[PDB]
DNA sequence: TATAATGGGAGCTGTCACGGAT
DNA sequence: ATCCGTGAGCGCAGC
């Protein structure tokens, strides 16, 4: 049951939580990255003022400051109130959102997820079409099976390379 | 305080922290109520953490404080000029050392990491990561591409003898990731330097052959 | 079958002093009847090059032989006062409809 | 009352508000509709049950009339878990099948029970300790049917006394919450809820579905 | 005890 | 083409100004134009009357006047260099320091504040937008009843949002009184004690009423003096803080009787006084005054409870979806309380700074930041939802986006807290909000329309215009009366016949409170003003209304809308009598303000001469690529010499036509099935519509590119690229932007950017590679913006911005930014789709030639074949009307105007049919023509199917035939006729955006998630598709465990096994075995993250690594 | 070998650090300046991993050969960067706190 | 591093049905 | 009895 107490909170490999900069030359950062370092802004200033030694008074809150963003980092809003990054009145992502919904990592990643060789278009009546059978655009067909016509063109002499009839088809 | 990137209570926690110091430092000789010499480092204390703790990207105090006193010598004109001030009306109004180009500059040092998991879209079903991509990692046809080159590098390597290729592969960094000089070659295949040297010149002309009659491998170069 | 204009790079053109566009224009041009006397021709090339404050019909236009224009009244554009207009129209007898973006002469 | 609503009131095991009484104990009807209020009493052998109704209350069965117990005796819904308690499992299966279907045979749409029997079963998977007998069960726990029945066995094989068990109905939400695999559990609803209770118990999952399977 | 403001004001208003 | 015009009732007024809730409101909030020194309490003015003072208690700063400049920038300028159309917005501040007595004065400037254009849009972030205006209920008090107990009817004061909380008060069943605020209850006696109210006065009030007064008699409390109950009132509302008295009338009058923080409203005023019997002197619910608060309404709203929980006549619940409890928050009003929020938040930096600050010696130049107010409104009119882009996929868009109405919105309703009573269409909507126009979807009812001849009055309540009857008799006296108004009187159908000005009908149609009744025309009293006011523009812009479904009709309207404007664009045949109208108020179409000589005429600009000799160069827009893309350009319709008067058009704007709207074009249909192509909505074209370029439009493509610097090094945009051959650049200038007039197709290059590349060490393979051959890897990358698969077109401009160009400067560390302009005429093809007026949408499913399309007996082919099936279960018959009619109007070159609900009749309709059949047959008699024997063949089956009278002459059945709306149809490819007559005639179909071009799209492989690492998803994104769970049960249900097992796998996030696949693929291997996805891992991993040990086992019980000792020590 | 079970269970405090690689001391990520690990990040290469593959932050070790090894002027390994992905951080408190969830998860299995 | 300076600041209001604990 | 926390359709597009 004391492992239900936490000492050492665990951090997530900085990948999945990274701040990569985008296109437009911007960083951007995971939510948990501000909470995590929260965490380490009040535990370091706890470490000093205990080492130091001070009224209790200030002890007592500094514990409980640093109880409240530890819930923040396993399960933001669900006690108090949402942590909020200054400027906007948006609640942060914790490890539990993460998780849990419909854009949680379950039904969102692990239920059901984008597949590559996939395409989407408008549709219309192929009345001379048997039942086995559908109206497939060729444009459409030719990036679907891509790989299978690089091979088949590589049979052929349509193509010196793999990459060069890539190349033609772009 | 409140207002700069900080809570009420982180901010406190600072004051209090600073409060200690300044009470281990008060002296009752000056006959100043503790109040007056208190505030300097409930003052220093805050503002201090402020500049410590509101940034993802660390910055220092001093940088911190030139971009403050950025945005104020700004604001001034801004309200002034009617307007809206540039880099190099800023720039001039700072003072000497300071133009426009340091002004975008420091802006650009200034820039702030954004929201991941920003909400795209009215309906709240749609995130910025979501619409950033992975560059980084290997894309199934840059991998490939790799695959097919050091196979068909390999295939001209089968075109040369094993001391021209090898001799290559070393002097290439192919043996093992790392390059060998031609003396290090020498060294392995107990050979004069200059020898090594004119039959990796000899095996690179074969390479050079063999590609006149494939061009193959011209296709990875792209 | 094509159309070249003076001083307009794109269909999506404007033609100063004149209140047709480049559009309208070529839109006139599809409208028009051409006679190919000799059998054995399949080319022929018009031009057109007038200005001033005055309705440009097709009356006005380059007279070439095995060249008849059914259709002679037919409007083309409106020119006024620096009414500035050239024009080198392409025509070729054929068949059926071939579209623009497949013959692209 | 009508309509989806009432097909998800029903698939959920939920107790209706138009909910009609039911004779718990058969016997009688013996109609007492004083002037004042309206009330009935099912007069068993040597036992009597007092339903008192609002005297705006429809019953359905007159006077001197043998009110089998789980019988209605008043119009409306019945609530599937006292019919439970009351005629049995049989009944309360029935009762599900067939009012789901006039839903739907109402609308015109034609679907085979067997489906809406496959969600039942499910729903009735489920049962409740009375007596730990010889087990380390404990009064009131829940637990799977099948694993009653085979620990019984085991302990009847040994000469133990059995382990006394009740039905439960409960709706498709509960009973998929309360799976033997937290994967299913926790990618459906209440992760936070389903997560703790397994990883204090150190729950491990099988992999016997489909979800499972599909995350992994 | 639900704002914590609050809980430091009475804590050192004693 | 003459217009006939059908009716018999005249407009005793016109329709209002179609974007005046957007201007007046905005004009009345800004009050730019009245003098600073008349402008009244409204709009910013009072924000700043609210605000300001601002006292330290010394410095203190006080509002004086404020006034708004002219912006640095056009409209077009503000587009075209992405500004914000703005004015300079300056206010006097003064800063007194009553402890010196100096005052010190400098007009401040607080920032620049969004402009509307004169369409009622604004250009934020150089992007045209629309705030759409927010509907609630209005503020004040209401009696609502309590469902838990039937006779107890808590009342609500409800203030304006944001300004102040909610009150509510409710006898509970413990007899006493309460009142609710913050989720909090307590006796209102105690309140009333602090109001100075004694058990004497209380019996004077409510003490004619039962137990009701005696359950508001504690005497604990009336002991307790009013300060005392103060006191205890604040130990009540929040015990923490002290409860010293200066601290408690502070919360308490901030909560209750503060206008900075309560304010009811003029609109909540009234009707709390209207509802009371009571006079307010302010809008407050008390009045703390001569150090004593002093009730305004708490009392005499507790009189009505009581009384309405007694059974007093006088008083009545209300109806919180009436449209006189509901009203409209106007641009103005929405605009003016973002201002407030930003100018209070300055305030409080201001009040900070003026402390720490050396007070002595302080300025208001000093003591103001701009910051506050400008990210506020930046923000309301940037990131806000009411703040969308602006709809100009044709006129009509823009319009009809000015002129909708949400309930959504910051400040108003979620999705999700909407039922059904909100959504559904009040009685009180009549003739105020348009029951037919809103989305289809979890929308309806939120987002609704304006009606017509309605209009918002100052308290934000909609308004509809009635005639005055009187003695019998009508006038033109137009009452724009609102709800609870129009409840008032018995009101009469504008349709009612009248002999003059006065009925004429022994029974009227009337409306008592929204109610249909039928009463003698002695007992009329008001009348409505025509049936255009019970409906939206978009919903009046559809004829033979009267014979469709609302349905489909919402369909209708909704569709216009989204019409793309087409180079050959008519307007209908048959119109409504708004289309000119719609194009004048559009602000789209050149006018002539008075009787002038057009002095020259161009594409590019027209001069006009005018009365007083002024000359004025009128310009032109030209191929302006729209907000939706829709290329929306001018054109010119009057031509050098021409006197045109005042109000007389001067250039047709985009989707125009003489001025009249011209969303779609009229073609020659047949309503008939043809070899299933017809099937489930579809439709079939004939390619004579390609032909005569029908239903091809312009659409302009904007592309964009910057150059920035990076630590890498600089970003630079040049023509050389490495391994570009100069074919490649062909159309690429030497500086490596696109030429003017040149065309792009897939794998082309618009602009040529080259960036320092990483200093990634060659690869040992490169390092061979580049030796073999003999060259050296550069240090720059083909960054180039190329050409995205399915997109093309012809280029049409360049703009090239760089650093040292004067006017705008480069976020920062930005180099310079191209926007490249490609600009394409698509023509109709297969997958595009078509809509009418009616509700009928279809996509093209077949393009069949001339030989193939029915055709008619004078050889004429018909344009398009729609299937008949589409008709019976969507109700849509005005569809039906509008062919006959365009039959008539086809044969006899007249188009027509049908007024809704008063317009053209069967008969009417047959009359000119009749007409029609003449010019159609009378010709053949003379041309040396007769019967043809097919056509006897068909008028035999007709016959036998009673569509025409055995034994008439063949040419009368023709004729009745011809009445009918039929003819005999041949088939081109047989040459028999059809068995039976067919519908032809013309109708209006409309070209949608939505087209297959932009909508196809494929992905073999290409961007993956950066955590998920699974496809990226959008087509802009060259995104996969998605197989959510319910794609996953699908291939469960089938058993296809392998093919599901790829898609979670091989297709999707298993990093390895995608790479292995492909290169499968390519050397003719079969794909490989799936491995674990690495989802897994990011869930293993997360979980471990919230101290969960999630591990992988076997058959032993043993542990089973996922990351291969990848993540083992 | 063949995953056939899955098991979930409470980390203990000595389990999370014989997860852990490390130990995040300092709020910070990138250089502010130079945009690479701060030590004590959060980011930090010589702990979680290489952000390149066989690359160490200094680059005394840029191939496989080097493969496994925490160069001493640096302090990163050399092998697969996807490690960055998997390997994790932990963060020693002094004082302790409780996981919401068994605190706040009606009923809350710590009261 | 010293006139003295000692209880805060902003609240969100038009869902709801169910299972659970108090 | 009351209060707290839990869920409340799928895509596509979303500049
Ligand atoms: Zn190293």
């Amino acid at each position: 049951p004391e492992w239900m107490i936490l000492e050492a909170v665990p951090v997530l490999p900085p990948d999945l939580r990274p701040m990569v900069q985008v296109d437009g030359g911007r960083f951007a950062t995971s939510d948990l990255n501000d909470l995590y370092r929260r965490l380490i802004n009040r535990n370091n200033r706890l470490k000093k003022l205990l080492a130091q030694g001070a009224p209790e008074i200030i002890i007592r809150n500094e514990k409980r400051m640093l109880q409240e963003a530890v819930d923040a980092l396993l399960d933001n809003g669900r006690r108090g109130a949402p942590v909020t990054n200054p400027g906007s009145d948006r609640p942060l992502r914790s490890l539990t959102d993460i998780l849990s919904g419909k854009q949680g990592r379950f039904r969102q990643n692990l239920l059901g997820k984008r597949v590559d060789y996939s395409g989407r278009s408008v549709i219309v009546v192929g009345p001379q079409l048997k039942l086995h059978q559908c109206g497939l655009p060729k444009r459409m067909a030719l990036e679907l099976f891509k790989p299978f016509l690089l091979k088949k063109m590589e049979e052929k002499g349509i193509a010196p390379n793999v990459k060069a009839a890539r190349r033609m088809l772009e | 305080y409140t207002g700069r990137g900080l809570s009420f209570l982180d901010l406190i926690q600072e004051g209090n922290q600073g409060l200690i110091r300044a009470v281990e430092k008060f002296e009752y000789k000056r006959r100043f109520k503790f109040s007056t010499y208190a505030t300097w480092w409930i003052r220093q204390a805050i503002n201090r953490a402020i500049a410590d703790q509101a940034r993802t990207i660390r910055i220092p105090v001093h940088m911190v404080e030139t971009i403050n006193k950025l945005s104020r010598t700004a604001r001034q004109l801004q309200q002034e000029l009617g307007r809206e001030p540039t880099y190099e009306e800023i720039a001039e109004a700072m003072g000497p050392g300071w133009d426009a180009k340091r002004v975008e500059e420091t802006l650009k040092i200034a820039q702030e990491p954004v929201s991941l998991e920003t909400p795209i879209g009215d309906e709240k079903d749609s995130f910025y990561g979501d619409f950033i991509p992975d560059e980084h990692l290997p894309s199934p046809v840059d991998a490939a591409t790799q695959s097919l080159l050091s196979e068909e590098l390999e295939k001209a390597l089968s075109k040369l003898s094993e001391r021209e290729a090898m001799v290559l592969k070393l002097r290439k960094g192919l043996i093992d990731g790392r390059e060998h000089t031609l003396e290090e070659v020498g060294a392995f295949f107990g050979v004069t330097r200059e020898r090594i040297r004119q039959i990796e010149n000899k095996a690179l002309r074969k390479l050079k052959y063999h590609e006149s009659r494939t061009r193959k491998l011209r296709d990875f170069l792209d | 079958t094509s159309v070249y204009i003076e001083d307009v790079l794109h269909e999506f053109s404007t033609i100063p002093g004149v209140k047709e566009d480049v559009v309208e224009i070529i839109l006139n041009l599809k409208e028009l009847v051409v006679r190919f006397l000799n059998p054995s021709l399949q080319t022929v090339t018009l031009l057109l090059k007038a200005e001033g404050p005055k309705e440009v019909k097709a009356r006005d236009f380059l007279p070439v032989a095995d060249v008849e224009i059914m259709n002679p009244d037919l409007h083309i554009a409106t020119l006024e006062e620096g009414g500035r207009l050239n024009m080198e129209v392409r025509v070729d007898r054929g068949v059926g409809y071939v579209p623009a973006e497949k013959h692209g002469i | 009352t009508q309509g989806l609503p009432r097909v998800i009131e029903l698939f959920e095991a939920r107790r209706p508000k138009a909910k009609a009484v039911i004779s718990e104990i058969d016997g009688v009807v013996r109609i007492e509709e004083t002037e004042e209020k309206l009330s009935v009493f099912v007069e068993s052998e040597g036992f009597s049950k007092e339903y008192k109704l609002p005297k705006e209350a429809r019953l359905l069965v007159k006077d001197g009339d043998y009110v089998e117990a789980g019988q209605p005796l008043t119009r409306g819904a019945i609530d599937p878990h006292q019919l439970l308690e009351a005629k049995g499992p049989e009944a309360v299966e029935r009762y599900l099948v067939e009012e789901i279907q006039k839903v739907y045979r109402a609308q015109g749409v034609k679907l085979h029970d067997k489906h809406i029997e496959i969600v039942v079963r499910q729903m009735m998977k489920y049962v409740e300790v009375t007596d730990p007998g010889d087990s380390r069960l404990l009064e009131g726990q829940v637990l799977e049917k099948w694993d009653v029945e085979a620990l019984n066995e085991r302990l009847i094989a040994e000469g133990k006394t059995p382990v006394a068990w009740k039905p439960l109905l409960m709706g498709v939400t509960k009973s998929a919450l309360s799976t033997k695999s937290w994967l299913s559990a926790a990618s459906f609803q209440n992760t936070t809820h389903v997560l703790t209770e397994a990883a204090i118990a150190g729950k491990k999952d099988e992999l016997i579905g489909l979800k499972e399977n599909v995350i992994l | 005890t639900s704002d914590p403001v609050r809980q430091y004001l009475h804590e050192i208003g004693q | 083409m003459e217009i006939k015009r059908f009716g018999r009732i005249r407009e005793v007024i016109p329709l209002p100004p179609l974007t005046e809730i957007q201007v007046e409101s905005y004009r009345r909030a800004l009050q730019a134009d009245v003098p600073p020194e008349k402008r009244e309490n409204v709009g910013i003015q009072a924000a700043f009357r609210e605000t300001f003072p601002i006292e330290e208690e010394g410095l203190v700063l006080d509002f004086l006047e404020y006034r708004l400049g002219e912006p640095p920038f056009p409209q077009d300028e503000c587009r075209e260099k992405d500004l914000t159309y703005q004015a300079p917005l300056y206010a006097r501040l003064q800063l007194i320091h009553k402890d010196t007595g100096l005052i010190k004065e400098d007009e401040v400037f607080l920032g620049h504040i969004p402009l509307m254009t004169e369409d009622g849009s604004f250009i934020i972030n150089g992007a045209d937008r629309v705030i759409v205006s927010q509907i609630h209920r209005s503020p004040g008090v209401y009696f609502t009843p309590d469902p838990a107990r039937p006779g107890r009817y808590i009342a609500s004061i409800i203030p304006l949002p944001k300004r102040g909380p909610w009150i509510d008060l409710e006898v509970e069943p413990n007899g006493v009184v309460s009142m609710k605020v913050n989720k909090r209850k307590f006796p209102l006696v105690l309140l009333l004690r602090v109001l100075g109210y004694d058990q004497e006065t209380l019996a004077r009030e409510l003490g004619a009423y039962g137990e009701l007064v005696q359950g508001l008699m504690d005497e604990s409390v009336f002991a307790m003096r009013p300060e005392e109950a103060l006191i205890r009132l604040f130990t009540l509302l929040r015990p923490g803080d002290p409860p010293k008295r200066d601290k408690a009338v502070a919360y308490v009058y901030g909560l209750i009787a503060d206008p900075r923080r309560y304010d009811l409203g003029e609109a909540g005023r009234y009707k709390a006084e209207e509802k009371l019997g009571i006079r307010l002197s302010g809008r407050t619910l008390a009045r703390f005054e001569d150090g004593e608060f002093k009730d305004e309404v708490f009392l005499p709203t507790l009189r009505y409870l009581f009384a309405l929980t007694a059974g007093v006549p006088g008083h009545e619940v209300d109806d919180i979806d009436h449209l006189g409890n509901r009203r409209i928050r106007t641009v103005g009003e929405l605009m003016t309380d973002q201002f407030r929020v930003g100018l209070a938040r300055l305030a409080r930096g201001v009040r900070e700074r003026m402390l720490m600050g050396s007070e002595d010696s302080l300025t208001p130049a000093k003591l103001v930041n701009s910051r506050p107010l400008e990210a506020a409104i930046r923000e309301f009119f940037s990131r806000s939802q009411l703040s969308q882009f602006k709809d100009e996929t044709n006129p009509l868009s823009s319009l009809r986006h000015k002129r909708r109405i949400s309930a959504l919105g910051p400040g108003g309703l979620t999705r999700e807290r909407a039922g059904f009573d909100v959504r559904d269409v009040h009685r009180t909507h009549y003739g105020r909000i348009c029951p037919v126009e809103t989305p289809e979807g979890a929308n309806i009812g939120l987002i609704t329309s304006l009606a017509a001849y309605a209009r918002v009055d100052e308290l934000g309540f909609i308004r509809t215009p009635y005639r005055r009857v009187v003695g019998g008799v009508v006038t033109d006296e137009v009452v724009y009366m609102t709800a609870t108004e129009e409840d008032r009187y018995t009101i009469a159908q504008a349709n009612t016949p009248l002999e003059g000005n006065r009925i004429a009908a022994e029974r009227v149609v009337a409306r008592r409170k929204g109610e249909p009744v039928i009463v003698s025309p002695e007992e009329v009293e008001f009348m409505d003003v025509s049936p255009k006011q019970v409906f939206s523009v978009n919903t009046n812009l559809i004829p033979f209304l009267e014979h469709d479904d609302a349905n489909r009709a919402l369909m209708g309207s909704n569709m216009q809308t989204q019409a793309v404007p087409l180079i050959r664009a008519q307007a209908p045949v048959v119109m409504t009598g708004l289309e000119e109208r719609v194009v004048r108020d559009s602000l789209a179409a050149l006018y002539a303000e008075e009787d002038g000589e057009v002095a020259k005429v161009d594409g590019n600009r027209i001069v006009v001469r005018y009365e007083d000799g002024r000359l004025v160069e009128y310009p032109l827009r030209r191929f302006y690529r729209s907000n939706q893309g829709t290329a929306l350009d001018q054109r010119p319709r009057v031509v050098v010499g021409q006197r045109v008067r005042k109000g007389d058009l001067l250039a047709d704007g985009p989707a125009s036509e003489n001025g009249f709207l011209a969303l779609g074009q009229n073609v020659l249909v047949a309503i008939m099935p043809f070899d299933g192509y017809n099937f489930e909505d579809a439709i079939v074209i004939s390619e004579e519509l390609l032909k005569r370029d029908f239903y091809t439009s312009i659409h302009i493509e904007r592309y964009e590119i910057e150059a920035r610097d990076t630590k890498l090094g600089p970003e630079r945009i040049t023509r050389d690229i490495p391994h570009l051959s100069e074919a490649a650049l062909r159309d690429l200038d030497e500086e490596g932007v696109v030429r003017i007039g040149a065309e792009v197709k897939p794998g082309d290059i618009l602009v040529g950017r080259t960036s320092f590349k990483g200093e990634s060490e060659p690869t040992p393979e490169e390092r061979l590679l580049r030796s073999i051959f003999g060259e050296k890897a550069r240090d720059v990358k083909d960054t180039s913006l190329r050409v995205p698969p399915g997109e093309g077109g012809i280029v049409v401009r360049t703009v090239r911005l760089r650093r040292g160009d004067p006017g705008v400067e480069l976020k920062p560390g930005v180099r310079e930014v191209v926007r490249v302009y490609v600009a394409q005429k698509r023509k109709l093809q297969v997958g595009d789709k078509l809509a009418n007026r009616h509700g009928n949408k279809g996509v093209v499913a077949k393009i069949l030639p001339v030989e193939d399309m029915p055709h008619l007996p004078d050889g004429t082919p018909v344009d398009v074949i729609l299937n008949p099936l589409g008709v019976p279960s969507r109700m849509n018959l005005g569809q039906i009307l509008e062919t006959h009619l365009g039959l008539a109007g086809y044969f006899l070159g007249q188009r027509y105007i049908s007024p809704i609900f008063d317009g053209a009749k069967e008969p009417e309709i047959k009359e000119l049919l009749a007409q029609a059949f003449e010019v159609y047959f009378g010709k053949r008699k003379g041309e040396g023509f007769g019967v043809d024997k097919r056509e006897v063949e068909v008028l035999r089956r007709a016959e036998k199917l009673g569509l025409v009278t055995p034994g008439k002459t063949p040419e009368e059945q023709l004729k009745e035939l011809f009445l009918q709306g039929k003819v005999v149809l041949y088939d081109g490819r047989t040459g028999e006729p059809i068995e039976g007559p067919i519908v032809v005639g013309q109708m209006f179909i409309m070209k949608l955006y939505h087209m297959v071009e932009d909508k196809m799209h494929a992905r073999s492989t290409g961007p993956y998630s950066l955590i998920t690492q699974q496809p990226l998803g959008g087509k802009a994104q060259f995104g996969g598709q998605r197989f959510g769970e319910m794609e996953v049960w699908a291939l469960e249900a089938y058993g296809a465990a392998h093919t599901l097992q790829e898609m979670l796998t091989l297709k999707s996030d298993d990093i390895e096994g995608r790479n292995a696949a492909y290169e499968a693929i390519i050397k003719g291997e079969d794909v490989p075995e799936p491995s674990v996805p690495e989802s897994f891992r990011v869930l293993v991993k997360e979980l471990q993250a919230l101290a969960l040990d999630v591990q992988t086992l076997d058959e032993k019980d043993n542990p089973v690594d996922i990351f291969e000792g990848l993540a083992s020590k | 070998k063949e995953v056939r079970k899955v098991r979930i269970a409470l980390a203990s405090p000595e389990k999370i650090r014989s997860w852990s690689y490390g130990e995040v001391e300092k709020p910070e990520t990138i250089n502010y300046r130079t945009l690479k690990p701060e030590r004590d990040g959060l980011f930090d290469e010589r702990i979680f991993g290489p952000i390149k593959d066989y690359e160490c932050a200094c680059g005394k070790y840029k191939r496989q050969r080097f493969e496994g090894k925490v160069c001493e002027r640096c302090g990163v390994e050399v092998t697969k960067s996807i490690v960055r992905r998997y390997r994790m951080g932990h963060i020693e408190l002094a004082t302790p706190a409780a996981h919401i969830w068994f605190v706040k998860d009606v009923p809350s299995k710590i009261g």
